């Protein structure tokens, strides 16, 4: 699911 | 032992230029009986202090060395209203210095001086047989009102035919006695420095 | 695929016209010596922290959403997060700074001639790349891929920034909510605040007030979003990552990138003295 | 009866010299130098920018030597340059920061300066305590200094605004001859290169002849429709050329008595601020209003070149002793050295 | 009565001026010219020196 994100 | 000299040179030629960029320099003009001398009450020079403020004021004792004078910050500009007959000598004088080639971003401090006398001489009436237009006029004394407005109205037209906004006149009447004259340049020339900012900072 | 269409189509939309303004305003105000004012020097200053900001965000965000997968080194992950901390900040000093200049400009004309001065200036812009670099300091240290296998047995990662203990990712968190959102904000609305209402107190005064409100607007809609999802993950990370993966956080990243958009166009492409010199530049 | 005779006899005189002026306009410059070939494209290029002055130059003067020059800004200082290091060799401090003209001695001990305070200051260079002091101030103007050149350590020529011309004898400081004749007021000024003659131009577009010893005026020139603003001898001692607010130049002959050439184009609406010959004389360098530098062949009035590089006004320009150099000043506050 | 003396003034610089000797302005500027063609060798604006021989390089 590769979830999440890079900060900016 | 050669650049080691030039660099004190230009080092004391950096905190000289530190020193002069605080001041600024107004250039005094206009003719005889004005009262030029008495605006304020602190190639002739004079300097004066209002809220921190240094302004250096030169009036020379004119159309080739006003160029050395197009970097003053104001020009101050005094013009005798106690009589009629140099007022047509003075409206070309102010006509001639607004639209001076070298002087065109420069804004004028109009000082309009003997108010008091002008105030005599019409409560005591001739200004009509100077300026027939002056006849039927409208907007103290009621008709010493109405003259000095004729008359600064008379300036504020030339001042108001050109400029583009580039630059401003501020009309003042004013008196020997009235001693205000530096807090109305003062306040003056923070207009001028703040339109010079609206400009330089992208805003307007 | 709708959606990803028009995720794509609109970061190539705003990576275009980002990076033709940037440059456009970048060699407009390296040519004309006559346009180089204490404004200016900010101004390119901004012109080139954006086009950094764009090309180290706009590209390295969008291909781990669409691939699910971060495809580049250990390397790219820790230069890209390190640039992309230094943009934003260089960005938002450099708006307060612009702000806080106008603000002194306006408000005291002859008191801020002693310290207006392209030399201060120089200052100001130096401190601020100097303390954006060593601020941003922790990002190429823990920036890491992170490896997961996704359904058709492939390798996958998430370059990842997580600090050893989530109480200090929290604050770590809150630390940048507050300097790169919140006090750069209230300095902002106050300076602009000031100014509108000095130079208030007639048809261009307003429509300068009204731009003035506008850039407070853009810059708070482009950045609550995303700092706001920020700090929701370090609250709380398993229900923001359920909530925002995917397009919502994608989309978010671009309305912040937006603001890189935007800066040339208020600053730059609306001043006629500006509009004169691109005249005078480019045929 | 008497006043009208003499201005009939004046208008009488006026016509024959006229007519003695166009019986002796047998041919034209331009025609002579039609065979000659063009000198071409002239590509110069800026070596050197003299960085120091904190406000606009008004004025330069070469040294003898062409290394050392001496420029005038109104920032209130006087900067002596050694122009092949741009080192600074001295600063002198003026008394009055409204100068408008410079000058530096044949010999190199000595520099002169004034402007709006109507005197003429001279500067030892080479005292024996290491500073620069004044020597004696030149007063008994009433307009303000334009030009200023040194004929010698005790004798220097100045031009004013009060329409006169002065020569002075430094050890006493009284002048001994003054000049007269022009009716508007004088802003260059340039001495022959043998140093007995010189000529001067006024704001009534007039130029006169003088004659050192005698202290005559010796022919007069009117040819310019505005304001005379630059003069400057060509190298042979027999002609000269001037720079009008009429933006336009022209070249007369002495022996001649009149107008040779004039150097405008439609281009230009601006006005000459200075002009210098180079060493042949073939080339007339032109200060303008519009920022830049023209340079004009003098043969055949076209126009060769451009020196631009300054942002603002071009105040002043000199070409060195040798003709290796030129330096132009402005009021971009910087002086530039070209070729 | 200054300004008959004035009037005699200009009236003597008139007849001085007209005293004056004058040669053909084609004999003048052929010396201009002559001059010119003479010392042009000696001339660097006109045609540059090689950077050996220029001092600001």
């Amino acid at each position: 699911d590769y979830m999440g994100w890079m900060d900016f | 032992a050669a650049v080691e000299r030039s660099k004190m040179i230009d080092r004391n030629l950096r905190e000289d230029g530190e020193k002069a960029r605080r001041t600024l320099r107004l250039l005094l003009l206009g003719a005889d009986n004005s009262g030029k001398s008495t605006i304020v009450k602190q190639i002739f020079e004079t300097k004066f202090q209002v809220d921190k403020v240094n302004f250096h004021m030169f009036d020379v004792g004119r159309r080739k060395w006003i160029q050395c004078f197009n970097d003053v910050t104001a020009i101050i500009f005094v013009v005798d209203s106690s009589d009629y007959n140099r007022l047509q000598e003075a409206l070309n004088d102010f006509k001639s210095i607004w639209n001076n080639r070298w002087l065109r971003t420069i804004s004028v401090i109009l000082f309009l001086n003997k108010q008091d006398l002008l105030a005599e001489k019409v409560l005591a009436s001739k200004i009509e047989d100077y300026f027939p237009e002056f006849a039927r006029y409208t907007t103290e004394d009621p008709r010493v009102t109405r003259a000095k407005y004729f008359i600064r109205k008379e300036f504020v037209d030339i001042s108001t035919a050109s400029g583009d906004g580039r630059h401003i006149c501020y009309p003042h009447f004013t008196c020997a006695v009235d001693t205000e004259n530096a807090r109305r340049i003062f306040n003056d020339c923070k207009d001028i420095i703040l339109q010079m900012n609206l400009r330089e900072y992208n805003l307007v | 695929e709708w959606q990803p269409a028009v995720q794509i189509l609109l970061y190539s939309l705003i990576f275009l016209l980002s990076v033709l303004g940037n440059t456009l305003v970048i060699t407009v105000l390296i040519r004309n010596k006559r346009m180089r004012t204490v404004t200016n020097i900010f101004l390119l200053s901004l012109a080139v922290s954006d086009l950094m900001l764009c090309l180290f965000c706009m590209p390295f965000n969008l291909i781990p959403n669409l691939l699910k997968d971060f495809i580049f080194g250990s390397a790219v992950c820790k230069t890209t997060t390190y640039f992309m901390g230094t943009s934003v900040s260089v960005s938002t000093f450099n708006l307060v700074a612009i702000s806080l200049e106008r603000a002194g400009a306006i408000c005291k004309p002859l008191q801020s001639r002693v310290w207006q001065t392209k030399s201060h200036a120089l200052k100001v812009i130096a401190a601020t790349w100097c303390l954006s670099f060593t601020i941003m300091t922790p990002y190429p240290i823990y920036s890491n891929l992170v490896p997961f296998t996704k359904n058709n047995n492939q390798t996958a990662n998430m370059c990842r920034f997580l600090l050893p203990n989530d109480v200090m990712q929290q604050s770590w968190h809150t630390f940048l909510l507050l300097i790169l959102f919140l006090i750069p904000g209230i300095v902002m609305m106050v300076a602009y605040g000031l100014i509108s209402l000095e130079l208030y107190q007639l048809m261009a005064k307003k429509r300068v007030i009204r731009m003035l409100i506008v850039i407070v607007v853009l810059f708070f809609l482009c950045w609550m979003p995303i700092f706001s999802a920020n700090a929701w993950r370090a609250y709380d990370t398993a229900s923001a990552e359920r909530r925002l993966s995917g397009t919502p956080i994608s989309f978010i990243l671009l309305l912040s990138y937006t603001s890189s958009c935007v800066n040339p166009i208020i600053y730059c492409f609306m001043n006629k003295r500006f509009r004169l010199g691109f005249m005078a530049t480019f045929p | 009866s008497e006043l009208d005779q003499l201005r009939q006899e004046a208008e009488q005189l006026k016509n024959q010299i006229r007519d003695a002026r166009k019986a002796c306009a047998d041919a034209t410059l331009s025609q002579i130098t039609n065979n000659i070939d063009p000198v071409g494209r002239i590509q110069m290029r800026t070596r050197r920018t003299l960085r120091g002055h904190l406000a606009k130059i008004y004025a330069m003067h070469w040294g003898t030597d062409s290394r050392l020059l001496v420029s005038a800004s109104q920032d209130g200082k006087l900067i002596i340059w050694d122009s092949y290091t741009t080192n600074k060799v001295h600063a002198i401090p003026l008394r009055s920061s409204w100068v408008m003209t410079c000058a530096y001695a044949p010999s190199g001990n000595y520099v002169a300066c004034g402007g709006l305070d109507n005197i003429c200051s001279i500067y030892n260079l080479k005292t024996r305590e290491g500073n620069v002091r004044v020597s004696r101030e030149l007063a008994g103007h009433t307009g303000y200094l334009s030009c200023c050149r040194f004929l010698d350590d005790n004798q220097i020529v100045t031009s004013s605004g009060d329409t006169t011309c002065a020569l002075w004898d430094i050890e006493t400081g009284q002048q001994t001859t003054t000049f007269t004749g022009h009716t508007g007021d004088v802003m260059s000024l340039s001495l022959a290169p043998d140093t007995r003659l010189f000529v001067s131009g006024a704001c009534d577009a007039s130029a006169k002849l003088w004659d050192v010893r005698e202290g005559m005026c010796r022919q007069t020139f009117t040819g310019h429709e505005s304001d005379i603003n630059a003069i400057c001898f060509f190298p042979n001692g027999n002609a000269f050329a001037t720079g009008s607010d009429d933006a336009t130049c022209r070249l007369f002959d002495l022996r001649a008595d009149q107008e040779l050439m004039t150097y405008s184009h439609d281009n230009i609406i601006c006005g000459i601020t200075s002009v210098s010959f180079s060493k042949s004389g073939r080339l007339l360098l032109a200060g303008y209003d519009d920022f830049n530098c023209n340079v004009w062949d003098a043969l055949k009035a076209d126009r060769a070149g451009v020196l631009a590089g300054h942002d603002n006004r071009v105040s002043c320009l000199g070409v060195t002793d040798d003709g290796m150099a030129v330096a132009t000043g402005s009021w971009d506050s910087f002086l530039k050295i070209w070729n | 009565t200054a300004s008959i003396a004035q009037a005699r003034k200009l009236v003597e610089q008139l007849k001085m001026e007209a005293n004056i000797d004058r040669i053909k302005v084609s004999k003048a500027a052929a010396d201009l010219m002559a001059y010119c063609e003479a010392h042009a060798k000696e001339d660097p604006l006109l045609t540059p020196v090689p950077a050996s021989e220029n001092p600001f390089r």
